């Protein structure tokens, strides 16, 4: 009579009561038993997920355009080769610049995990400021289309589920490339050709 | 080198001592048939001798004109010239076991002191508790110092009976 | 309370208080409260030193064996760096001894008299920082990001993580030395050779661990 | 206060709110002791004033074009000549060292000989010829410390650019302006690993 269970017929972990979004009662290693840690671990699921949703849409997309041919020579570069691909500055300069950029956003966001509701205010412009929001859900300018009113709860249970799937997706891409040494779409096509013999077992047995 | 002590590897007398000593056993091997236990034995003594009279030189044992290996005691001489395996290193080895035996003994003595009749646990030794204190002397140096830096290793001078002066 | 061995008799002086108190004092070494305090500080120092050393022998190696760096073996870097830097062993060691001696002296006296280095007027401007918090935990100049100030249970977790990781790193250093002493190769080499034929490459089949004559 | 080091924090409380340059940045808590508070305050301002003079001299000489700050202390190693503003000066290493020592000794001693402490930081009088300290002094001091802290950081920058890039600060500045995405601390080969 409660939330969906990761395995129907199993009890819900005591610490996992259902308060957390997507709390399908899944903590076999009891990693988030500590409530204080459950709070950090929760934010880490959101950030790790949101970043992986962009990472999965940042690999499948370029390959999709490359497959259709719509993508330029840049898309023709496989994601696991984009690093060598030239652009305008050497790989080092790009990383250093993104680091300085990240330091500001990351530290500004942390101020909110540490003191909830203490970073929502434009430093340069006192007038500009984000409205009150749950740690992890910035809102305000971070929600320009104003979808923070239309069913936030089920739009939040839509994010965690997509995020978890996207996180397993980025794991599959790396693992498949680690073994097959090919782009994800290539592996998918290899399967849809002979699906009853291109299973991981058959591939690893052949290895 | 050191005190005119030539290395046994370069000691001619040491080599002669080998030649003449193996000859004295290769003359006792002849008066016996090739397979007799007497002969299997004398051939082991010849092999064991030829191994020892080489393990010694390979250890850089300086020997005098006598051809008999000599040992260096001075730590500086032994260390500076790689003669630490003789006397030097062996010295600590004995000291560790010596203190181990002594420390374990005092641990037992001071446990039976107090316990009921302490005099009847010295004749009929409590082998169980004696076997629970033997390994406790492994880290004796650590425990002994902790007792010096706590004033518990020795007794107060006003609690030890002394003969009339 | 978790014990080093299930059913092992907890000593008595090891009441769950020190980070990693699994009741392991078989040879009753930490019986003396003062001895236990010094041993506690000694353990932390040993673990911290080993952790910052095994990280300098494994990490640099794993990246050399992955093409990223070119650091030499831990049992050869010394000579390589000496010929590279050009500093003579003597001078290099002496300077280190003096610097380490001074920092050890301050920590040593702080134990002898807790929170004494913060004497008014001692270290120009900084004595205050040289106060200390608990035995082997000089909170303040050290732990700048204030990770041991969050709660009273994040301290007790971050402190069990230092001790268990230290104890492991300390044993790891002993292993690396013994591994090279017998195998004659780097730690990664030993692990790789073992994973190759796990049931044919052990300490038993090294020739030095057990000099089997019979 | 002049602001906050980390907007949303409040940890610094020992630091007085009227302390010139009080941005509330004391991560290791070194200013707790009032005596150390005064000493660090005086040391900071002194460091700032010197750094400001050093930075002006390090780049100034290049602006006018008589050499770089690093090339200044080399003639004596090669047994050459001292030259200020191009004009030659008849001195040498040991004499310069001796004259410097005595001058700095008599001056710095007197400054420390002061007891009011506030004067040790701000003497004024003979040190205030234009007497611009008639008003707005409380904020002009913030400008002195802020520019001074920047000057100290800039001095470290000159050394680091010379240490890694090797080229002069002005030259390095032009290199970045000319090739910003190509030339940077990231491509010096010293700032990043190995
Ligand atoms: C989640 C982030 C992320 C992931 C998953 C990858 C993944 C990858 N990068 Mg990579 N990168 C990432 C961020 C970044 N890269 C680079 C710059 C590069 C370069 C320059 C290269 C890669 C390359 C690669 C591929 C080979 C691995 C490698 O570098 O071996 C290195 C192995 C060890 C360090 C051991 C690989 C699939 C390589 C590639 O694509 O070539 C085929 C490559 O040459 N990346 C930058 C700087 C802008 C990044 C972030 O800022
Ligand atoms: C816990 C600290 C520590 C450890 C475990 C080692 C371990 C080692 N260092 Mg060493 N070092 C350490 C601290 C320091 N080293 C140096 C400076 C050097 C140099 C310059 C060299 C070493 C070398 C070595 C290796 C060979 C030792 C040697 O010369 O023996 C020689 C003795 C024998 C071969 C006889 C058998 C000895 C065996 C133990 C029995 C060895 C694995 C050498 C190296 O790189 O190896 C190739 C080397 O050349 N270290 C300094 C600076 C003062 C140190 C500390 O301050
Ligand atoms: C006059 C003799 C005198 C002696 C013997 C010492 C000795 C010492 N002082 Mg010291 N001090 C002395 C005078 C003075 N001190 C200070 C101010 C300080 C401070 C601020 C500190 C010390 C500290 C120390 C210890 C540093 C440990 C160290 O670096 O060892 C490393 C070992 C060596 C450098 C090797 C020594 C080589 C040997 C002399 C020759 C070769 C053999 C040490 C035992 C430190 C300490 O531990 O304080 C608690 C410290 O922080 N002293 C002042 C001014 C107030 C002194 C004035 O006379
Ligand atoms: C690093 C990513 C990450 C993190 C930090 C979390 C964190 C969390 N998840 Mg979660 N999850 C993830 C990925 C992650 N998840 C993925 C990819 C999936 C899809 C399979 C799921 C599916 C899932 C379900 C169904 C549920 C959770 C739940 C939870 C919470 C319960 C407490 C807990 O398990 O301890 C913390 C757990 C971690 C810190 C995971 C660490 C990452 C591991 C150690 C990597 C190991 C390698 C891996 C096998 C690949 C917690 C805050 C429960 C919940 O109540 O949701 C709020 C729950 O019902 N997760
Ligand atoms: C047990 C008593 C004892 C006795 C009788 C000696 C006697 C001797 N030792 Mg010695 N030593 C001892 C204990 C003893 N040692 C202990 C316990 C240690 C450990 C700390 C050392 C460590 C030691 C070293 C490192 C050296 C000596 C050396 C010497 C010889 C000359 C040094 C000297 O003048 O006085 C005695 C000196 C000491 C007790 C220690 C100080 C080290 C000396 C002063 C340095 C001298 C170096 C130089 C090469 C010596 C010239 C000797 C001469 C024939 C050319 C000398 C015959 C020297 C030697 O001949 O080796 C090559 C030397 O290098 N010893
Ligand atoms: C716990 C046993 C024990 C211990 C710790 C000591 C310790 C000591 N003895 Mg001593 N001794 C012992 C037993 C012991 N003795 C016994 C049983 C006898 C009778 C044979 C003697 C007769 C003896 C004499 C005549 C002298 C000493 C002396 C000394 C001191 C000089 C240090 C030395 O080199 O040892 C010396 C040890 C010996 C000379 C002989 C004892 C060696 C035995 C094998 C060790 C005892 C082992 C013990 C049975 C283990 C018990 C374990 C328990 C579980 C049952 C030293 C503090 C000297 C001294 O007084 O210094 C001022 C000295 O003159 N001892
Ligand atoms: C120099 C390193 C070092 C030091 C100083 C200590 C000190 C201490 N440990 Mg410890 N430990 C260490 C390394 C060390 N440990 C390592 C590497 C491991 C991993 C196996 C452990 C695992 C461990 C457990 C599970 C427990 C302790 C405990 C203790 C405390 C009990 C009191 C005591 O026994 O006195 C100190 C001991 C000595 C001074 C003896 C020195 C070591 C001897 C001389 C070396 C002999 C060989 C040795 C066994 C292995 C190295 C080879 C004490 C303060 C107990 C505790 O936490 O109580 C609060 C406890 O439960 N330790
Ligand atoms: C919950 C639980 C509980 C119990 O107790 C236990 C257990 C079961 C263990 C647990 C579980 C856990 C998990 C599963 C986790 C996972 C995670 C992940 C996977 C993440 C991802 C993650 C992922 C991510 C971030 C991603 C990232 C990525 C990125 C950035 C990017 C990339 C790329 C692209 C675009 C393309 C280009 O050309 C290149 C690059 C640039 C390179
Ligand atoms: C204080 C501070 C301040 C604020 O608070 C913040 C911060 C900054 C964060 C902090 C810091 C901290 C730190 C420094 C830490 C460190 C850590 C570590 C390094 C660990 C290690 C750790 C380490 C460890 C465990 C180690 C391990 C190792 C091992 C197992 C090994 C094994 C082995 C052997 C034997 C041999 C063979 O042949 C090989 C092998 C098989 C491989
Ligand atoms: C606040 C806080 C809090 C927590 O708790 C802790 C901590 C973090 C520690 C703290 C911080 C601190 C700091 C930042 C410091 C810095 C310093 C500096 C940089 C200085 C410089 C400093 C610098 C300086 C003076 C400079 C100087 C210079 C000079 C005189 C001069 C030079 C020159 C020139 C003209 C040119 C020529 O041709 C050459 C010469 C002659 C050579
Ligand atoms: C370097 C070394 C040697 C050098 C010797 C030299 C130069 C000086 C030696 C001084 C020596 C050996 C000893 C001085 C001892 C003085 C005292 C006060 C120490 C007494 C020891 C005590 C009381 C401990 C007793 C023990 C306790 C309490 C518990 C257990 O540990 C057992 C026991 C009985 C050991 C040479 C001879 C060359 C040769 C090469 C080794």
């Amino acid at each position: 009579a409660n939330r969906p269970s990761w395995f129907p017929g199993s009890k819900f972990p005591a610490h996992l009561d259902g308060t957390l979004p997507g709390d399908h009662g899944f903590d076999p290693l009891s990693l988030g038993v500590d409530p204080a840690k459950l709070k950090w671990y929760q934010q880490a699921e959101l950030q790790n997920g949101r970043w992986a949703m962009l990472g999965a849409a940042g690999i499948l997309v370029p390959d999709l355009l490359r497959a259709v041919g719509m993508g330029g020579p840049a898309a023709q570069v496989p994601w696991f080769e984009a690093g060598k691909y030239e652009y305008f500055a050497p790989p080092s300069a790009l990383f250093a610049s993104m680091m300085f950029l990240f330091a500001f956003v990351e530290f500004r966001r942390l101020q909110d995990i540490r003191k909830p509701g203490s970073a929502n205010q434009d430093p340069i412009f006192t007038n500009n400021k984000l409205p009150a929001g749950e740690v992890g859900y910035p809102g305000g300018i971070f929600d320009p289309l104003g979808y923070s009113k239309g069913n936030m709860e089920t739009l939040k249970l839509k994010e965690i589920k997509n995020a978890r799937l996207a996180m397993l997706g980025f794991a599959g891409f790396v693992a498949q490339y680690q073994t097959t040494g090919k782009t994800p779409l290539q592996n998918l096509s290899d399967h849809l050709a002979n699906p009853w013999s291109t299973t991981v077992l058959s591939n690893d047995l052949a290895r | 080198d050191i005190a005119g002590l030539t290395p046994c590897s370069e000691s001619a007398a040491y080599a002669k001592r080998l030649k003449n000593e193996v000859k004295g056993l290769n003359k006792r091997l002849k008066n016996y048939e090739a397979d007799s236990a007497p002969a299997i034995a004398l051939k082991a003594t010849i092999e064991r001798t030829q191994n020892r009279f080489a393990n010694y030189a390979k250890a850089g044992l300086l020997c005098g004109a006598d051809g008999l290996p000599h040992l260096i005691s001075d730590p500086g001489l032994a260390l500076k010239y790689g003669h630490a395996g003789e006397v030097f290193i062996p010295t600590f080895g004995f000291l560790y076991v010596a203190g181990w035996i002594g420390y374990v003994g005092r641990l037992y003595l001071n446990m039976v002191k107090g316990e009921a009749k302490p005099t009847e646990k010295e004749i009929i030794i409590d082998v169980p508790a004696a076997l629970r204190l033997t390994w406790q002397g492994a880290t004796w140096p650590v425990q002994v110092v902790a007792e010096l830096r706590a004033n518990t290793l020795t007794e107060k001078a006003e609690n030890i009976t002394i003969s009339p002066r | 309370r978790p014990l080093w061995m299930p059913g092992a008799t907890v000593p008595a002086h090891l009441k769950g208080e020190l980070a990693g108190d699994f009741g392991f004092d078989p040879l009753n070494l930490g019986k003396d409260p003062q001895a236990l305090r010094w041993y506690q500080q000694a353990e932390l120092v040993h673990g911290r030193t080993a952790m910052t050393a095994v990280a300098g022998i494994l990490i640099p190696g794993l990246l050399t064996k992955a093409g990223v760096l070119n650091v030499p073996e831990w049992y050869e870097a010394g000579k390589v760096s000496a010929e590279q830097t050009g500093i003579a062993l003597g001078p290099l060691l002496a300077v280190q001894l003096f610097m380490c001696g001074f920092v050890e002296g301050k920590r040593w006296m702080d134990f002898l008299k807790p929170g004494s280095q913060s004497e008014a007027g001692s270290f120009l401007g900084f004595e205050a920082s040289f106060k200390g918090t608990d035995n082997g935990y000089p909170g303040g100049p050290f732990d700048p990001m204030g990770m041991c100030n969050e709660s009273e249970a994040k301290t007790k977790d971050l402190k069990l993580k230092e001790i268990k990781n230290g104890r492991l790193a300390m044993l790891a250093c002993l292993g690396f030395a013994a591994q090279y002493g017998a195998t004659g190769k780097g730690p990664l080499d030993n692990l790789a050779d073992h994973l190759a034929a796990p049931l044919k490459t052990t300490f038993v089949d090294n020739g030095i661990s057990i000099p089997i004559h019979l | 206060r002049a602001g906050n080091w980390l907007p949303g924090s409040d940890a610094p409380a020992w630091l007085p709110d009227d302390l010139p340059g009080n941005y509330g940045f004391d991560p290791l808590g070194l200013c707790k002791d009032p005596a150390s508070l005064k000493r660090f305050t005086e040391s900071e301002v002194i460091h700032c004033r010197w750094a400001m003079l050093g930075a002006a001299g390090c780049l100034g000489v290049e602006a006018l074009g008589f050499g770089n700050w690093y090339d200044a202390p080399l003639w004596a190693i090669n047994g050459g000549s001292p030259t200020w503003f191009g004009i030659s000066v008849p001195f040498d290493l040991n004499t310069l060292l001796a004259v410097e020592f005595v001058a700095m000794a008599a001056a710095e001693s007197r400054r420390g000989d002061e007891t009011d402490a506030a004067k040790r930081i701000y003497p004024g009088g003979a040190f205030d010829p234009l007497n611009f300290a008639k008003g707005d002094i409380e904020t002009l001091k913030l400008k002195e410390i802020k520019n001074g802290r920047l000057a100290m950081m800039a001095c470290l920058g000159f050394v680091a650019q010379h240490a890694a890039t090797g080229k002069t600060p002005l030259q390095a500045l032009g290199d970045h302006i000319g090739n910003p995405w190509g030339s940077n601390f990231a491509t010096n080969g010293v700032s990043l690993p190995f």
